[PDB]
């Protein structure tokens, strides 16, 4: 789930599930 | 960044939460 290599949509979904209603920001180029 | 900490290397809950609002 969380403890693995998370890339692309897989990383985006993890952030979605973990952050919940707080939301999150995704910046691949940084 | 997040890709370096979670994609190229193994992710963790500690790091993911650094990106929640």
């Amino acid at each position: 789930f969380v403890n693995q290599h998370l890339c692309g949509s897989h990383l985006v979904e993890a952030l979605y599930l973990v952050c919940g209603e707080r939301g999150f920001f995704y910046t691949p180029k940084a | 960044g997040i890709v370096e900490q979670c994609c190229t290397s193994i992710c963790s809950l500690y790091q993911l939460e650094n990106y929640c609002n």
